């Protein structure tokens, strides 16, 4: 689920 | 089937991270004569060695202006306060980074590549907090602590658990803390660390995040 | 006294040992205004640090062949076998080294400054250990055999306690393992350098080498 959220810098 | 992975991970990955991905990937029968050879230390350690190839893989914090690394999401760590049992702030069980400012901390050094998550996290509530020292490893940490040498920011381990110490969540400011599969883009990769590297990848979303 | 002290050591003297001996340090009033750095890992590494003086002071493994280096005991470390929770080994509770010639290893890789001690125990006993993988750190080296990826050798550690492991004692072969407080040898050393080295030796004498 928090892969997404993972990918923004 | 056969092959060598150099993977290159910190510190905290080490107690059950790693092995988690290891022994699932290494049940299936493709696997099992797949090898290793592990190593520990900094995110900002970990970086040169992921470009001069001694490291196929690395698992550790993100780094800015890194264009000929890709980070790829693995898992994710929450960032608490770590107090002395005797210290004032023991008697509460969540915290404002605010509410610490008057004492003196245990800090990640500069290698840490947590430091930039937690220099932002003081940065946005406007305070400077009072470093006693600095420590690179997680247990040095949490050691220093459990003698009331000082407090710290650091992720929730397991081993915090069994020292003299209390562990208190923090409520602001917010944070995510990711950990990241590293690896070179742009670069030849050995069939082994692309199986490996694809698995872990599957199981961080399966399991992890 | 005053000024700061660089101390590098070892990564299983952070828990404790380096703790204990900086506690008791500060207690002393005229100690209350140094201040320390504390730098871990490997032997291997830390010599260099200790000569390119990174390091005041470092607490690591004796090296042959480093006479600009010196060693005095500090503390020490008992060696144990650990494995799986599980593992045909786990009926005992101690061992002989050789008991665990079938199995392979989780080993500490070159830069540690266990490794000559260990190989000196495999070369004693006359065996060639199977090696499956290497690691540095010995949280590492523990989380690996709680999933039963290999057994290891390695100083006992509070944290054993707290994985899916069995610890075994070791019988045979017998053999010290030591820890060192280490300096550049006829160098210049700041008071609160030389009251800190003078401080943990005394300390080490009366309550770690027994
Ligand atoms: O992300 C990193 O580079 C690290 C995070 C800390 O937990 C420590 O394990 C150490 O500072 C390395
Ligand atoms: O003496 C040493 O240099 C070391 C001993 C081991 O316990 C590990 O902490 C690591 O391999 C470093």
């Amino acid at each position: 689920g928090a892969y997404g959220a993972g990918l923004a810098h | 089937s056969h092959g060598n992975i150099d993977l290159g991970f910190i510190y905290t990955m080490g107690a059950h991270t790693v092995p988690e991905l290891v022994q699932n990937f290494t049940k299936v029968e493709s696997h099992k004569d797949i090898t290793f050879s592990f190593f520990q230390g900094a995110t900002k350690s970990i970086i040169p060695d992921l470009k001069n190839e001694k490291f196929d893989l690395a698992i550790c914090s993100y780094v800015e202006n890194e264009p000929d690394i890709e980070f790829l999401p693995l898992t994710k760590q929450e960032l608490v306060v770590v107090v002395a049992e005797n210290h004032p702030l023991a008697k509460y069980d969540s915290i404002d980074l605010q509410d610490t400012a008057d004492y003196s901390y245990i800090f990640f050094s500069d290698t840490s590549g947590l430091r930039p998550l937690i220099d932002s996290l003081f940065a946005e509530i406007n305070i400077q907090p009072k470093i006693g020292c600095y420590v690179e490893e997680d247990t040095a940490m949490v050691g220093l602590v459990s003698v009331d040498y000082g407090i710290s920011i650091m992720p929730k381990i397991s081993s915090l658990a069994h020292y003299n110490v209390k562990v208190l969540s923090i409520n602001e400011p917010k944070h995510d803390r990711f950990i990241y599969l590293a690896s070179l883009k742009n670069h030849y990769i050995s069939p082994a660390s692309k199986a490996f590297k694809d698995f872990a990848l599957r199981y961080g979303k399966k399991h992890f995040l």
